[PDB]
């Protein structure tokens, strides 16, 4: 059913990675690598980020199923935005995926020859990958896009442009950088964005005219104690990240 | 060594009887659980080529069965592998199909299950257009029914989504979809921002072929299509379609000039009901935007009249 991407603490604990002599801290990385390269090849391949989204999802929950030990991140995110591309309505050509992936993952090293038996067997390996990704994913590719989520919340709170643009932010880098879309549905990751925004941009949004808090116009299961702490997270992750919170940051 | 594999069972849990997926065409099984004796559907994934991986079109295909989950459209049980490796699409297995049915002379339809064959397919394709899916192959043979005499719109092989086209950016859609004859006019004068109306074209071809046990149009190539369709619903002018026009292939394919609408005519010898007469007739109708719509088909007298829709036993 609808709770079966869907994990508790104690699961992403025990992710298949844990079962391999891999530390917590190490494969929450190992994610941010993968989403990070999936952002960069994204870019350069021209794709939306809603399909690069849809990849970072394919990724995440990817691993809780395969172990980052048998498959290093650097060889599914190429065959994850692979198929994103395709899924999405943007496919990219194998060739020109496996270019760019290249690229980005050897910035000196030649393009091997076409003609090669070398290049031809990583074509094979990606379609390859592709296949036991749909497998792992039981097929299932239809992912809720969750920008439009953060969209409708920032609309329903009249927030300013600068509200909405640091609210997609947060939306986005959570993806990148925390397990929250294999934890909380995208309506409520949305809150948490623009809960946290809110406290960035030190805007205060207004109780209703009842006594009810704007998040209950969106996710019955919102409580406030809940978005402190996930914004609480989420924060702790970006202040670690280099260079990440000065693009939000007020400089006037 | 091996991949765990939690949420793709292997084919082999099904056990094989015999092809079914006729026209030479899917590779289609009709097959047996191993443990329970449900017969189930295989429609393995072609890959005749492929050079760009898991192939696109089955992607898409895959999308839409999962998306349209109602009691008139075929059902998607689950996705299988093999362990150069397979993919097998699951469905519910549907004992007869529409085609099978009408080309039997062994089978006749009351007025009334006719009727209920009719609604059954209207039916879903008000659920498909609701969730913005066209089903661009309609056509008896894609038309099944249960034993206990459900019809299910099927093989969405071809099936794409469909979008509001708004922003003053008309669709580009592929044009060469949905069987010669059961094709509107629409696609013949290479439109490409077509829409829901496709289909019921299609459907009305099919409440025809209830009675004439055949085709009603058999057309060689598209042009001998088009004048076949103008030779039974007048001929094709901005009179009766407005903007006709302005299609390049209009005046530029020679279209037979001097034609006026024979259908309910050329028809009643076959269906005698006089209602059924005029849907199919509303059904039919030449220009798209005029042309009716799931809905008001539904609430159409046809379906309002005695002798009321009955179940379906008779097969
Ligand atoms: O590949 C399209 C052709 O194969 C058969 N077919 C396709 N999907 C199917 C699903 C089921 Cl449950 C059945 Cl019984 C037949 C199917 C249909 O008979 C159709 O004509």
């Amino acid at each position: 059913n609808n709770k079966r991407w869907y994990f508790t603490r104690e699961q992403l604990e025990n992710s298949p990675s844990r079962r391999f002599g891999v530390d917590p801290d190490k494969e929450l990385s190992y994610r941010q690598q993968a989403a990070n390269l999936l952002q960069d090849m994204g870019q350069r391949l021209n794709v939306s980020q809603l399909t690069i989204n849809t990849a970072i999802v394919y990724m995440h929950r990817f691993y809780m199923i395969q172990s980052f030990t048998r498959f290093p991140g650097n060889s599914v995110a190429p065959a994850a935005l692979f198929l994103a591309a395709k899924v999405e309505g943007q496919p990219k050509k194998l060739e020109h995926v496996i270019k760019v992936a290249h690229t980005c993952l050897h910035p000196q090293e030649s393009l091997p020859d076409t003609r090669s038996e070398a290049y031809l067997q990583q074509v094979q390996d990606l379609v390859i990958l592709e296949s036991i990704i749909l497998q792992t994913l039981g097929f299932e590719l239809t992912i809720d896009h969750p920008h439009t989520h953060v969209v409708k919340c920032t609309q329903l709170v009249r927030a300013s442009k600068d509200l909405a643009q640091t609210s997609y932010f947060m939306a986005t880098n959570s993806l990148h950088l925390t397990t929250f879309s294999l934890q909380y549905t995208p309506p409520v990751v949305a809150c948490v964005c623009i809960h946290l925004a809110c406290k960035w941009s030190n805007w205060e949004i207004p109780v209703s005219t009842d006594g009810k808090h704007w998040w209950e116009y969106v996710d019955a299961t919102v409580t406030l104690e809940l978005l402190d702490e996930l914004t609480h997270e989420l924060l702790q992750i970006l202040e670690k990240t280099p260079n990440r919170l000065k693009r939000i940051w007020n400089w006037r | 060594d091996s991949v765990e594999c939690p949420f793709c069972d292997e084919v082999s849990k099904y056990e094989k009887l015999a092809k079914i997926g006729q026209g030479t065409f899917g590779e289609v099984f009709k097959a047996r659980h191993r443990k329970t004796g449900q017969k189930v559907a295989l429609k393995k994934v072609l890959m005749e080529n492929e050079k760009e991986g898991f192939p696109i079109t089955a992607l898409r295909e895959i999308k839409i069965l999962q998306l349209l989950k109602h009691e008139n459209v075929v059902n998607l049980i689950e996705i299988c592998r093999t362990k150069k490796g397979s993919i097998y699409l699951v469905f519910d297995f549907c004992e007869h199909d529409l085609a099978g049915l009408l080309s039997n002379v062994l089978v006749k339809f009351t007025l009334s299950e006719i009727k209920r064959v009719m609604q059954m397919l209207l039916n879903g394709l008000y659920y498909i257009h609701r969730n913005k899916i066209l089903h661009r192959d309609m056509k008896a043979a894609n038309v099944l029914i249960t034993r206990d005499g459900v019809l299910k719109l099927a093989d969405f092989g071809l099936a794409r989504a469909f979008s509001l086209a708004k922003n003053s950016q008309p669709n580009r859609y592929t044009n060469r979809v949905v069987t010669l004859w059961y094709r509107p006019p629409e696609l013949l004068l290479g439109e490409r921002d077509y829409g829901p109306p496709i289909d019921l074209w299609g459907a009305g071809c099919i409440m025809a072929e209830m009675w004439t046990r055949s085709p009603i149009m058999q057309g060689n190539t598209e042009q001998h299509q088009l004048a076949l369709i103008s030779q039974l619903c007048g001929s094709i002018t901005p009179e009766v379609w407005p903007n006709v026009d302005n299609y390049e292939l209009y005046e530029k394919l020679e279209l037979v000039k001097g034609q006026k609408r024979k259908v309910k005519d050329r028809l009643k010898a076959y269906v005698r009901d006089p209602y059924a007469l005029d849907l199919i007739d509303k059904l039919l109708v030449l220009d798209p935007a005029q042309r009716i719509d799931s809905d008001d088909a539904l609430n159409h007298d046809f379906f309002w009249s005695d002798p009321m829709p009955s179940d379906l036993k008779g097969m």
